[PDB]
């Protein structure tokens, strides 16, 4: 129901082993920097390389922003996508380059596949079975507690090894509760009574759950997104508890601090481990970094440096500036505010500027999104204007003329409405003249 | 340091004589409400401002002072002459018994409607609620 | 609310008919009628809530209502839609940089309307009896003004009720969930037995009604604050200290997933609301840049920009824009104009700020002040008008006439005389240079 | 007495009517001056007005501070009045616009009455009953305590709440010692132990103090003047809580944080509820800033913002430069340093220089205040002086003056002594030549 | 107080006769009679205490003794008031601002004095019987020079002596109110009379050190520590009160100070502009102020003043100029270092001296003195004669001597523009 700035941008548009098509998923135009975009994110999908750069270059209102909501539509939720703007940068409690350190192993995610065996129902029998004692000594020895579950379509008798009973003991469980019971841990978790028995008392403190359906005996794959910010910070945060630390922590606000390497390294090599064992998989993701021309001459630098890193996303970058002094010198001009070095290591895609027709699909297709309706002499004013002044000014204009034409009980826009929100809206430029 | 706590005894002995006299309590006043968020619930405190009982103590207050009336009428001109018979004495203590009753009641009845007043920005169930981690339970929590 | 007769305190909102037709005067505000009619078209956008991220622009001379329209936007709006007014210069903090305070204004001008749905018990308790070896038994008695029940406590129940130390007379409530046990209050036949009372007691009635009752309850938070409790473990004192730090970007991606899983189960309504920047001039570059793609946001609110500036220099840059804003913020933004008054308008103006100032005025000094004001200036008259009201009360006539606001005009001086007594006197007042003549022979 | 500089200054001198007399008040001239700072006290004692603000333009040494601590003392000291100067902004702790939002607060003073009863005495009695069944409560099953107070005017025998008998085991009371009850909040004191048991043990570490006065059982009714800045304080940060968090808290540092606009709109709420109820009465002070020049823009332009509010006092500025560029701006000429746009929003007191008369008279009046004696002659050189350097210049001088006339043993200060004095001490002028 | 020997430790006081007139040489101080006369009649306001918030400039070329007429200013001004001595670099914190420093600055240089009187029982202890319930049974027995007596103890006394564990034969002394203990020795020293006096003791305190004590539960730590913080106006308003009420009610007293600023000329025109009116309210200090510059531009501003101060400042102040010494005055002053020093110079070894302090500096002809008599103990003689003077003359340089090296091999040294000539060849 709400209605962003690109909510119609659903995708690139482009077929398998294609190009892009003149109009698909909400692009108009822009054939060769959708096909680019394209190509970057089949890079991205084949998940082999780290550290390298786009840089998205053109003027104001030429799909810059749009191309990276397309990559990020195309390459899908799974695929951590960190959006930013180059001011952001600029903390008050860390340096810079933590700042960007931390967006950089934000944009990495891991994704963690794990398959349990568990046992799931209302206890219904508890009996030790009696055996020999190996060891003599007439005493009373048990070599199995046996555990009955009674599910949905389904009940089972379990003859577990002697050691439940210490998890029984920690849980307190008894007969009519429904128990979690790991296959191969061995560990026991409670989650209430049966609902069969809220009738037994009138009050009870405790929840009554309802009886868990399928068979007793269910396999289950749980898959859990992380990233390597989330790791790192979950490492250097005190567990939270009675203890000491947790107390001053409590007393002292959380400020963010610099994450020493040593930190980081023992958080990549655990993740190693346990991606060599076959739980864990590695997603590589993107970090755009939109407004390049307001990063400083250090966070340049420091990005020199951290493109090279073993372990680094994808970075996409956007300026709609030329030849511009970069922040923090005083001499360097560079192609857009992107000092040279940082250039050389990048691929460049130009983002061209729209004819009168694309600019009036452009509105029409926006006017659909809005849930409105047009008349075509407004829709061929309505892109005059967007040639004459700019195509942003007009896809605003848009809802005012929604408003006005609703007030005057019409369910279309027309001419007249188009010029009264002009003459009460202005315009950047009728507006600097006035 | 240790030298310097016989001056910070006599400073604080010094300050504290005027500071204790004249001062308003503003946690009793509710004017402070910054602690409430954390032991006190919404519906429940919205609840006990609904629940209060000024009504009760209005009408002890007129029936006892209605009683007094009436005692009035039967004792005729009230005075606080020194006491020669055990009747007016006794009738004299009686007023003076009622009239400090009633004005135990109106002071308990202002102090009862300061205490119900008490209420959270915040409720600790609103805290709860915007705090719950969703739908997730250990049953499909990753070991790893 | 606590107030006082302030600058803006006559505006009740913009004076629209049903058409959005500006009235001449209606609700304390007079003319501009084509920038309330631009008032009302961005307040309807606002009330249907659909459209996202829309920056306004509010330009022209000064003193000509700019912040009078915010106003009465802001009166339109009413309660229930949230409005947070900033100044250009308050994003700047030691603590948070300018993207984080801005973020936390644009999540404060966004509100949440979450239903929480509490099933409880609530009465008197009547009696209690509680048997005790193995685990304990008792029944208990609850009553309400129509309603009594007696009911079978468990072990957990039982001990929940000893540790709450309950006794005869109590009112409590009892979550049915959990079987939490709150004890409200004493019953008023218990407040004779003592003759002072602890902090803990209160006196309250017995509740009306059915015993156990199901109710819906609706909160309205913001995105901010949803953020700031959910960030530490103690968060909603920060949202009273302001000590809250710079919130983690995961923080507000979980928090923004939450308010969407909610409004997809129906239990959370989103009420976007305006965000008021006063003097945007007075931002930076680096604020301007966040705040171009902060709009394009599907939780982005409404921004309003009141600036008057023309030709000026951009703070953070070495180079002018059209409003002191750089154009690519410009492109993405409508611009509404205010228009210098006449004297008529003036003279309407200066009347309703006498009713409010409950200041009875004559026709010539009525007359007096509007020529001060098309002369010199709207405020100028307009602080002129309780000054004179005071030399008048001392005259003690209760009627201001033409000598008191002479008497006012001579006492107190405007912008131009007070230019012109600096210029012939350079000589007595610190310059520039700090060269000042204190003596005088 | 000390003599500072505005000793003299008692009160704006004006009459019945506004007029304002020649010489009265301590003040010599500035007629005009003062009779638009009695309309604006007259304005401030009104109390209707929200964000009035007046600016005092004039020289260096012309009478703005003069003139705003008259307004000070007219008011009286139940008005808040929060002196200020353009560097306090300018904090380390939080950004300038919280600080000035703090002045501003803090002269909004508040006036909240509350009705308090006090059970005070010496203790006679403690006797701890327990319920008449076993079955009655629970563990130690503890019924009402019974306390027995003692008074110069008599006993009372008290039934208290078994919370009461708890604060008293924890205030370690026991028989003989003078305790202080509060009804309003079940607060028990321990005053000390009784005069009476004094000399029980010849040497032991007891505060000793008499029997209380009057009855038992006295209800006082308790008026406090607080700011709005002073409950916007106890929100933020409470007193409350005896945990080890708490206290560790209470060890921190009361660094400056950023009060929310939320908890400003709480207290005005609870604030306006009193008023409607007739507990409390909202005092409108003034906030004075003297040296305005050196305020940023940033500052003027958040004072645009919240001379808008609906509670904000009368500011009063002051500014002794004219045409001056505005700090933190480039290329903003501005009439008295003071950006054109707040200017619109004032009303400017000009002040004007004096002539050799006023500053006679002033020389007069410190000397009177001083408690020194001035000879005619020495007087008229000191005049001459002043009107040759400055006013202060002689005005400090004075008091060098005096301590050479006691070296040499005279009572009064002869030209002699103003020419020593004049060798001793030079002026700016002097130390410039003597310097070049 | 033992410490080494500084710069200033010569100057006892400012030497001055009964009319303020000042000796030729005397309480260490040679020369500069104005200068004296005007600090000796600053002394008297000082001690007057009638007069508040007066401003004083030090102004005159350097090494002239204006750093050693605050010194003198201080030492006959005595202790039991207020004088702190801070430069101007010191108002820069990255915890305080430069207002709240001066704030603090000027509280501190105001001082308050607090009578509280203690019965306290001083004597030599003999037996202590403490005994279980029957709380405690307990008798002390303290002896002194004329009394014998014992004591029946109560519960918290008892308490506090088992916690103190005083033993017997040792002087001991007990507050009766307070309850505190302080130990001593064996009875050199032996108790002197009455076993309970009543003697009064005074606290000298400042009102910055009562501002940090009421400003946390345990702020007085932080006038160590240092982490005050700034503090709340409505504090410092409270404390204000009751010091005025405090001197009206006649149990303290106010002992007003002398704050001292050795080098203004860093102070920016924030800090200066605080000052102007920190003056102006009562309980201000009397501010002493030290500069050299003859005309400067103000820290934090674009144009000239004449000391480095703006013009409002120096409407406030009166000024005491300083003037530069001559040849006789160099000697004895020489002759003042070197008697401090413990260096017994020569006839010819002091005119040398003083002909090079003339030529040069009179601080480098101050410095050369211990150089000399390290050199002379090389040789194993006493006295430091010329010969000494010279070596030292040559092994240590002037500045005036160090230019001229400078600019005779510029291209040796690293210049403004970064340059230098390492390679010897070429
Ligand atoms: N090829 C396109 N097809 C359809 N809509 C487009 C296209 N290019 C841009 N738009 C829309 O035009 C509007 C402005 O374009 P954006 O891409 O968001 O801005 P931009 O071109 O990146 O310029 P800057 O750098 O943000 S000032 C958005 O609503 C886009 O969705
Ligand atoms: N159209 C109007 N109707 C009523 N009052 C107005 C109107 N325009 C301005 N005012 C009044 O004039 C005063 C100047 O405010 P404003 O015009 O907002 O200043 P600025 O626009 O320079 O910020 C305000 O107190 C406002 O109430
Ligand atoms: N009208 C007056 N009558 C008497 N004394 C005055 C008058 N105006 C100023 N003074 C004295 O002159 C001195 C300078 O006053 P002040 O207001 O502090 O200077 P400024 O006006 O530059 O701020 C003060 O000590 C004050 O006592
Ligand atoms: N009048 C004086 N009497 C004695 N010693 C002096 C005198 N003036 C200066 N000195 C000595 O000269 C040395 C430097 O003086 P200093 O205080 O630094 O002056 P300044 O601060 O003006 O440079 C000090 O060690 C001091 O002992
Ligand atoms: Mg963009
Ligand atoms: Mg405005
Ligand atoms: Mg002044
Ligand atoms: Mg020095």
């Amino acid at each position: 129901t709400r209605t962003a700035a690109h909510t119609h941008i659903k995708g690139l548009g482009l077929d398998e082993s294609g190009v892009a098509k003149r109009v698909e998923g909400g692009f108009v135009g822009q054939i060769e920097a959708r096909e680019a975009c394209g190509v970057i994110v089949d890079l991205i999908k084949a998940k082999k390389m780290s550290g390298r750069a786009i840089l998205l270059a053109g003027g104001p209102s030429t799909g810059k922003t749009a191309l990276a909501l397309a990559i990020s539509q195309e390459l899908g939720p799974k695929v951590p996508f960190c959006p930013l703007v180059g001011s952001e940068l600029y903390s008050v409690e860390v340096k810079k380059t933590e700042t960007l350190m931390e967006n950089f192993r934000r944009a990495i995610g891991l994704r963690i596949k794990e398959t349990k065996e568990v046992y799931e129902g209302e206890v219904t029998e508890l009996t030790p079975e009696d055996a020999e004692n190996p060891l003599g000594g007439y005493g009373k020895t048990i070599s199995h507690v046996i555990v009955g579950l009674k599910s949905a379509k389904g009940t089972k008798t379990l003859r577990l090894d002697p050691t439940i009973y210490e998890s029984i003991q920690r849980e307190k469980v008894s007969i009519g509760d429904v128990i979690y019971i790991e296959a191969n841990t061995g560990a026991v978790k409670r989650v209430g009574r049966s609902d069969a028995y809220a009738t037994e008392f009138d009050l009870e403190t405790e929840e009554y759950v309802p009886l868990p359906k399928g068979e007793v005996h269910k396999k289950k794959e749980i898959v859990q997104d992380v990233t390597l910010h989330d790791l790192d910070v979950a490492n250097a945060r005190p567990q939270g508890g009675q203890d000491v630390i947790s107390m001053m922590g409590q007393l002292l606000k959380p400020k963010k601090t610099e994450i020493t390497e040593k930190l980081r390294q023992e958080v990549n090599k655990v993740v190693a481990k346990y991606i060599d064992q076959g739980v864990a998989e590695l997603i590589p993701g993107v970090l755009f970094i939109d407004e390049v021309n307001m990063l400083d001459i250090e966070i340049f630098t420091y990005l020199n440096k951290a493109l090279e890193s073993n372990i680094a996303p994808v970075v996409v970058l956007a300026s709609n500036r030329g030849m511009t002094t970069v922040r923090g010198t005083e001499d360097v001009i560079s192609p857009h505010g992107v000092p040279p070095d940082l250039i050389d290591r990048l691929l460049i895609v130009r983002t061209l500027p729209y004819d009168k027709d694309e600019i009036r699909t452009i509105i029409e297709r926006r006017a659909t999104v809005e849930r409105l309706q047009v008349e075509s002499s407004a829709l061929d004013l309505l892109a005059t204007m967007g040639t004459e002044t700019s195509l942003r000014y007009a896809l605003q204009l848009l809802a005012p003329c929604g408003i006005l034409a609703q007030t005057s009980n019409r369910k279309e826009i027309v001419v007249n409405d188009v010029n009264e929100a002009k003459l009460l809206f202005l315009d950047a430029k009728r507006s600097t003249k006035i | 340091a240790s030298d310097y706590k016989d001056v910070e005894r006599t400073l604080l002995k010094l300050f504290k004589k005027n500071n204790q006299v004249n001062r308003v309590d503003l946690d009793f006043l509710n004017l402070v409400f910054t602690l409430n968020d954390k032991d006190l619930t919404s519906y429940h405190a919205e609840e006990i401002s609904k629940l209060t009982c000024v009504k009760n103590f209005v009408e002890e207050v007129n029936k006892l002072r209605e009683t007094n009336k009436q005692l009035q009428e039967e004792f005729g001109e009230a005075s606080f002459l020194n006491f020669q018979d055990a009747n007016q004495y006794f009738k004299y203590s009686n007023k003076q018994k009622l009239e400090g009753t009633v004005d135990m009641l109106n002071f308990l009845k202002m102090v009862n409607k300061l205490r119900c007043d008490r209420r959270p920005i915040f409720g600790k169930n609103l805290i709860d609620l915007l705090t719950k981690d969703r739908r997730v339970k250990y049953d499909k929590s990753s070991i790893i | 609310s606590l107030s006082l007769i302030a600058a803006h305190s006559h505006i009740t909102g913009l004076g629209l008919d049903e058409n959005l037709q500006p009235r001449p005067t209606s609700e304390g505000m007079v003319g501009q009628l084509q920038a309330r009619r631009a008032a009302g078209v961005i307040l309807k956008m606002v009330q249907n809530g659909t459209i996202a991220g829309r920056a306004v622009l509010v330009a022209g001379p000064p003193s000509t209502g700019k912040t009078a329209l915010a106003m009465g936007v802001s009166q339109s709006l009413g309660k229930d839609v949230p409005f947070t007014a900033i100044a250009g210069s308050e994003i700047f903090s030691l603590e948070l940089s300018k993207t984080e305070a801005l973020t936390q204004a644009f999540r404060k001008s966004i509100g949440i309307k979450i239903k929480e749905e509490t099933e409880l018990i609530e009465g008197e308790v009547v009696e209690i009896q509680i048997d005790r070896s193995g685990h304990k038994q008792g029944k208990l008695t609850i009553k309400t003004t129509d309603m009594e029940t007696i009911y079978e406590l468990g072990n957990k129940m039982i001990d929940g009720l000893t540790k709450e130390k309950v006794l005869a007379g109590d009112v409590i409530s009892i979550d049915k969930a959990s079987g939490k046990i709150t004890k409200l209050g004493r019953s008023f036949a218990r407040s004779r037995d003592y003759d002072a009372m602890g902090a803990d007691t209160r006196f309250v009635q017995c509740p009306e009604g059915e015993l156990q009752k199901r109710k819906t309850v609706v909160h309205t938070v913001s995105l901010h604050e949803i953020d700031v409790i959910n960030s530490r473990t103690q968060g909603f004192l920060a949202l009273f200290t302001g000590d809250t730090g710079e919130i983690r970007s995961e923080v507000r991606d979980q928090i923004n997933t939450k308010v969407a899983e909610w409004k997809e189960e129906g239990k959370a309504e989103i009420v976007p609301g305006v965000l008021f920047i006063d003097e945007v001039h007075m931002l930076d570059i680096e604020c301007f840049s966040f705040i171009n793609r902060a709009l394009e946001d599907e939780f982005a609110p409404i921004v309003m920009m009141a600036t008057n500036r023309g030709v000026s220099k951009t703070r953070g840059t070495n180079y002018k824009s059209p409003h002191g804003l750089p154009l690519d913020l410009l492109d993405r933004s409508i611009i509404i104009t205010t228009k210098s008054y006449n004297e008529q308008e003036i003279k309407t103006i200066l009347s309703i700020r006498a009713q409010e100032e409950e200041v009875e005025l004559s026709s010539d000094a009525l007359d007096l002040l509007t020529k001060t004001g098309v002369e010199t200036s709207l405020r100028y008259s307009s602080n002129l008008i309780s000054v004179a009201q005071q030399i008048a009360m001392k005259r003690k006539n209760n009627t201001v006439e033409v000598e008191d606001v002479k008497r006012a005009y001579l006492l107190f001086l405007d912008s131009a005389r007070s230019v012109k007594y600096v210029q012939e006197n350079e000589s007595q007042y610190i310059d520039d240079q700090g060269n000042v003549q204190i003596s005088i022979a």
